[PDB]
RNA sequence: UUAGGGUUCGAUUCCGGAGAGGGAGCCUGAGAAAUAGCUACCACUUCUACGGAGGGCAGCAGGCGCGCAAAUUGCCCAAUGUCAAAAAAAAAAGAUGAGGCAGCGAAAAGAAAUAGAGCCGACAGUGCUUUUGCAUUGUCGUUUUCAAUGGGGGAUAUUUAAACCCAUCCAAAAUCGAGUAACAAUUGGAGGACAAGUCUGGUGCCAGCACCCGCGGUAAUUCCAGCUCCAAAAGCGUAUAUUAAUGC
C-alpha cells in the first residue's frame, strides 16, 4: 500500500518532471515507424446517416 | 420585413488597445467595484461622453437662446437626480467636470456596501442577483441599476427573503425534508 | 496473395485469423515467428481507438523486463492520440520496465501476470474490467512451463 | 532534406499535460488578479518586480 | 406558519358601456403568500361578490400578467348583464375558455383543397 | 498655387477630377476592370481543384524550402499557385481534391521570402486545415 | 464614419417607376396594352388510345442548377386590413401563404451567472516594541464550517386562437433538488511595433514561423512542446471590401 503513501509524499512536489522521460524514451525508437494521426475522433456509440435535403423529386 | 423595433450600441471600444496607463486605471476600478469585465467600464464612459457633449454645445451658445434655456435646465435636473452632483451646481461647467467614479458609485452594487447591507463588494453583487434586495417594494436582481437620490433611503431588504420573512432557505429546507 | 485490402502483408494466415476476431472470440495461433504478430495488436488498437475510446486493449508480457519497453516504444509510434484532460494513450509497467505504476488513466495497457491479477480480482478495480475489451498475452509455450 | 516533411514535430516527446485545479471566472477572475498586484506586495510591477518572473537557470 | 394566503382584489379605471351593455375595467390583485399565480375561477368569484352580480357566469375576465418578484398581477375584466349578453357580444375563444364555446369545424387545409376541385365541375 | 476667385468654382472642380487619376488608391476602387484581372473576381474566397504538389524555394536572406500546391479555379478556368499553412500539413492535401483558397493578407502582393505566391489555403474538402493541424476533427473520405 | 470641411454606401420595411420566359397585338371595363385574361410567333417543355389537348413560382412552402454564401413541401384568421349581397345572434362559424404565431437562425443589438460569507494552518506587512513577544493588517494555503441561489425537475396554475417561451411558486392544512459546487470557458499571444518569460526539453539554415523589421548553421528571448504570465471574454481568430488614421 505504498502506492498511496508514495503518492502522498511526492505531491508536496519536487522536482519536477519524471513524466517527460517515459514518452521521451518512447521517441528513442529508432529511425523507423510511421506516425499515422489516430488523433481524436471520439464519440458515443450511436450513429446515423441520411440523404436529407431531400429528394431529387421526379 | 416590417418590424420597426430599434436597437443601437451602448459601449464602444477605446482606440489603441495596449497602453500601460489605460490598463492600470481599468484594472484598479474593476476589482474595487467588483465589476465583471472591461465592457462595463466602457459602458459608463459612453453615457458620460454624450452627456458632456450636449452640455458643451449648449455652453458655447449666447445666453437666453431657446435651445440653451430648455435643454440646459433638464440636463442639469437629471444630473442632480441620479446624484452625480450637488444641487448647488447650475452653471453648466460642473456637468463637464464629471468623471467615471461618480457614475460607478451610484450603481446598486456600490450602494449596498455603504449602507452596511453586505460585508464585502463581491458579496453585494451575489446578494442582489440571488434576489434579496428591494428599492421601494420592488425586487431588483440587477447590480447595474442606477439609484436616484430620492430612492436611496428605501432600499432595505426584500420580504420574500430568508433574511427578511417568509419561506426559509434552500439548505435548511432540504435537511428538514431528509429528517 | 493477390488481394491487398485492410491489412498489408497479409497473406494466408491473416485472411483466416482476422475473421474470428472480427466476430471477437478466443483462439490461439500455432506459428513460429515469420508473421510478426504486431499486426494483430495494430488491428485491435485500430478498433477500440477509431470507435469509442473508453474500452482498454491489453497486451500482457511473457515475463516483465525487456520486451515491455520494446513493445511500449513500437505502440507509441502507431500514433499518440488527442483527448481531453486525462485520458492518456498508453500507461505501462511494473517491472523491470518501465517500473511500478502509472496505474490508472487509459485506453491501452502493458504490464505482467501478477500486476494484471491484482487489478482483476480486487473489488475496487472492477470498474476497469467490464471496459476491457479485449486481452492478448504473448509467448506462453516455453514461458508458462 | 526534402525527402522528409513534417520533420521537427514528430521528433518531440509527447509530454501531454499535467492535471490542474480549476480557476475562478467572471468577477472572480478579476478579483484574483487585483490581489496579485495592488495588494500583498508593496514593490510590485514598474521594473522592480515583473508580472512574470523566472529564476535564472541558464547561461546564454 | 404565521402566514395564511389570501386574495384581495380591486378594480381600476371603470367605464360603463351602454352600447354593448357591459362594464369593463382593469382588474388588480395582490395575493400575498399565495403559491404561484392565482387561477381564473377565484378572481371571477371575488369580482361578482363585490359588484353584487347575480351569477359568476355573467363575469368574464382574461389576460393576466404577473410582475417580477413579489406577487401581484392585473388582468382585464368584463361584467355583463344577463347570460345571453355574454354569449352574443363575446368572441368565440373567450366563450370556449368557459365551456360556452362552439364545437370545432374542420382544419382549413381540407376545405381549401376541396374547393379547388369543384371549380372544374358543372352541375 | 490655385484660383481663389469667388466665381472660380468650375476650375477647382475639373482640376481635382484630373488629379484623382494619379492617386493609386482611387484607381483600384473606381476602375471596374481591376476585378476582371483579379483571380477571384473581387470575391473573398473561391474553390479550386488541385493538380500537383510543388516545392518552391526562397529569396536569398533566408534559405529554406517551402511547400506549395497548384490549383485550377473552376469558375474562371485559370491556374494559380498557393501555399500550405502550418507544419506537416501537406499530407492532408491530395491531388485532384477540392480545396478552398483565400488571400494571403495583403491585397495582391506576396508575403516575403517566398517568390510569386500570394494565395493562402484554408479548407480541404469540407473541413478546415487548422481543424487538422490543430486536430479536433479528421479528414472525411469524400 | 466624423472636432470641423468631407468620403462612402443605399437590391431590401415607407414613397415613386417599371416588369412578370423573350417580343408584339387585342378584348372586357370607370380604370389594364392585365399574363394564377385572350391571340400569334420564337426558345424551352408535358400528357396521348398519335385523331389531338396543354404549360409559365422575379406569389407562399419545396426542389434543380449555380456560387465563397442564405430557413418549414409547419399552425391560424384571434390581432391588423382589404373585398362583399355582409353587425353579432338565432341548428345557424364568408374567403384571405395579405398579415399574425411557432420551427431553423453566435448576421446584428441589450441584460447577465460559472461562487459568496467564516475557522485553524502558513507567509508577508504594521504599530508598541525589552526585539522576548504582544497587538494587528493583508495574502496564501490544509478537501475544514455555515448560509444562499440559479441551471434543472414539477404545478392550484397562468400565457396563447390552440401550444411554446417569459413571469409566479416549491404549500395556504397539504408539493423536489449543487461541494472537486466533474452542474469543471474558451480563442489568440509573450524579441520589437504592442500588454506579457534573460524558465525546461526537442530540432540544428532542416522542419517551420514571420502582415512589417526579422528568427533557424548545437547557450534559438521569435520554430516544435511542457510549465508560468499577459489581453479580451460567452465569445475569439482569418480573408475580402469600405471609412477613420491621411494636411498621402
Amino acid at each position: 500500500s505504498d502506492d498511496d503513501a508514495g503518492g502522498n509524499s511526492a505531491n508536496n512536489k519536487t522536482a519536477g518532471a519524471k513524466k517527460v522521460n517515459k514518452e521521451h524514451a518512447g521517441q528513442r525508437n529508432k529511425k523507423e515507424r510511421s506516425k499515422e494521426d489516430e488523433i481524436r475522433e471520439r464519440s458515443n456509440v450511436i450513429a446515423a446517416t441520411a440523404t436529407v435535403a431531400e429528394w431529387h423529386k421526379q | 420585413m416590417r418590424n420597426y423595433n430599434n436597437f443601437n450600441r451602448v459601449w464602444k471600444a477605446p482606440r489603441r488597445p495596449f497602453e500601460k496607463e489605460r490598463l492600470d486605471r481599468e484594472m484598479k476600478l474593476c476589482g474595487q467595484y467588483g465589476l465583471r469585465c472591461k465592457r462595463e467600464i466602457w459602458r459608463v464612459n459612453m453615457t458620460l461622453s454624450k452627456m458632456r457633449r450636449t452640455a458643451r454645445l449648449l455652453l458655447t451658445l449666447p445666453e437666453n437662446h431657446p435651445r440653451r434655456q430648455l435643454e440646459g435646465s433638464a440636463i442639469m435636473r437629471r444630473c442632480h437626480d441620479y446624484g452625480f452632483l450637488e444641487e448647488e451646481k447650475d452653471k453648466l461647467d460642473y456637468v463637464l467636470s464629471l468623471t467615471v467614479p461618480d457614475i460607478l458609485e451610484r450603481r446598486l452594487q456600490t450602494v449596498v456596501f455603504k449602507h452596511g447591507l453586505a460585508k464585502s463588494v463581491h458579496h453585494a453583487r451575489v446578494l442582489i442577483l440571488q434576489r434579496h434586495i428591494a428599492v421601494a417594494k420592488q425586487i431588483v436582481t440587477i447590480p447595474s441599476f442606477i439609484v436616484r437620490v430620492s430612492s436611496e433611503h428605501h432600499i432595505a431588504f426584500a420580504d420574500a427573503s430568508p433574511f427578511g420573512n417568509g419561506r426559509p432557505g434552500r439548505v435548511k429546507r432540504v435537511k428538514r425534508k431528509a429528517a | 496473395e493477390h488481394d491487398y485490402r485492410v491489412a498489408f502483408n497479409p497473406d494466408n494466415w491473416q485472411r483466416e485469423l482476422l475473421d474470428i476476431v472480427d466476430g471477437r472470440g478466443s483462439a490461439v495461433v500455432c506459428a513460429p515467428t515469420s508473421a510478426g504478430k504486431t499486426f494483430i495488436s495494430y488491428y485491435c488498437m485500430y478498433k477500440a481507438l477509431r470507435r469509442t475510446n473508453k474500452k482498454v486493449v491489453v497486451y500482457l508480457a511473457p515475463a516483465r523486463a525487456l520486451i515491455n519497453q520494446a513493445v511500449a516504444d513500437v505502440c507509441a509510434r502507431y500514433g499518440s492520440k488527442k483527448y481531453k484532460n486525462p485520458g492518456r494513450y498508453i500507461y505501462g509497467a511494473l517491472g523491470g520496465a518501465d517500473y511500478h505504476q502509472f496505474h490508472d488513466s487509459c485506453q491501452v495497457l502493458l504490464t505482467v501476470p501478477e500486476t494484471f491479477e491484482t487489478m482483476l480480482l480486487s473489488p475496487k478495480y472492477t470498474d476497469w474490467v467490464e471496459l476491457i475489451d479485449y486481452v492478448i498475452l504473448d509467448e506462453i509455450h516455453s514461458m508458462e512451463s | 532534406s526534402l525527402a522528409r516533411a513534417g520533420k521537427v514535430k514528430n521528433q518531440t516527446p509527447k509530454v501531454a499535460k499535467q492535471e490542474k485545479k480549476k480557476q475562478p471566472r467572471g468577477r472572480a477572475f478579476k478579483r484574483l488578479k487585483y490581489t496579485q498586484r495592488y495588494l500583498a506586495k508593496t514593490l510590485k510591477p514598474g521594473e522592480k518586480l515583473h508580472m512574470n518572473k523566472q529564476p535564472p537557470g541558464k547561461a546564454g | 406558519q404565521k402566514k395564511k394566503a389570501e386574495v384581495t382584489v380591486r378594480t381600476s379605471q371603470f367605464k360603463v358601456n351602454k352600447l354593448l351593455n357591459r362594464k369593463q375595467f382593469i382588474v388588480e390583485v395582490n395575493h400575498p403568500g399565495w403559491c404561484g399565480t392565482v387561477p381564473a375561477k377565484l378572481i371571477r368569484s371575488r369580482l361578482a361578490s363585490l359588484y353584487k352580480v347575480a351569477d359568476e357566469n355573467q363575469i368574464s375576465v382574461f389576460g393576466f400578467k404577473t410582475k417580477f418578484g413579489g406577487g401581484k398581477t392585473t388582468g382585464f375584466g368584463l361584467i355583463y348583464d344577463d347570460l345571453a349578453a355574454l354569449k352574443r357580444i363575446e368572441p368565440n375563444y373567450r366563450k370556449a375558455r368557459l365551456g360556452m364555446g362552439k364545437k370545432k369545424q374542420p382544419a382549413r387545409k381540407s376545405v381549401k383543397e376541396r374547393r379547388n376541385r369543384n371549380k372544374k365541375i358543372r352541375g | 498655387t490655385k484660383a481663389n476667385g469667388q466665381h472660380a468654382a468650375r476650375k477647382l472642380v475639373r482640376l481635382r477630377r484630373k488629379n484623382r487619376w494619379a492617386d493609386k488608391g482611387w484607381k483600384k476602387s473606381h476602375t471596374f476592370v481591376a476585378q476582371k484581372a483579379n483571380p477571384f473576381g473581387g470575391s473573398s474566397h473561391a474553390k479550386g481543384i488541385v493538380l500537383e504538389k510543388i516545392g518552391v524555394g526562397a529569396k536569398q536572406p533566408n534559405s529554406a524550402i517551402r511547400k506549395c500546391v497548384r490549383v485550377q479555379l473552376i469558375k474562371n478556368d485559370k491556374k494559380i499557385i498557393a501555399f500550405v499553412p502550418n507544419d506537416g500539413c501537406l499530407h492532408f492535401i491530395e491531388e485532384n481534391d477540392e480545396v478552398l483558397v483565400s488571400g494571403f493578407g495583403r491585397s495582391g502582393h506576396a508575403v516575403g521570402d517566398i517568390p510569386g505566391v500570394r494565395f493562402k489555403i484554408v479548407k480541404v474538402s469540407n473541413v478546415g486545415l487548422y481543424a487538422l493541424y490543430r486536430q479536433k476533427k479528421e479528414k472525411p473520405r469524400n
